[PDB]
């Protein structure tokens, strides 16, 4: 538990502390993105050739 | 080969297939030389009321 700390240490001016770990971190990361062969489809029309009676 | 034996060269007429990209072709009407009648469903809707139609 986090209690102990009081008698322990006094639970004060660590608050800056605790934040520098809990916070969100971000940095563009580019990369690539990959997998294992996949299944995959298509469809073509053709040209509608005139047709007459 | 300049030999008496019998062969003699022979050209096969092929088992023909069509393909056929223009509108230049059609069928005619049909027509049923035999008719089976294998079912019938019938049915109906009922509505004697004026608005829900």
């Amino acid at each position: 538990d986090w209690n102990w700390t009081i008698q322990q240490n006094g639970l004060s001016t660590m608050q800056n502390n605790l934040a520098r770990v809990l916070r969100p971190v971000r940095a563009g990361i580019t990369g690539d993105f990959s997998a294992e062969s996949q299944f995959a489809g298509n469809i073509e029309i053709g040209a509608p050739v005139p047709l007459a009676a | 080969d300049g030999y008496r034996c019998g062969d003699k060269t022979a050209i096969k007429v092929s088992n023909f297939a069509y393909n056929l990209d223009p509108d230049s072709f059609k069928h005619g009407d049909v027509t049923q030389s035999d008719r089976q009648l294998v079912k019938t469903v019938v049915g109906w809707a009922v509505n004697d009321s004026d608005t829900p139609q």
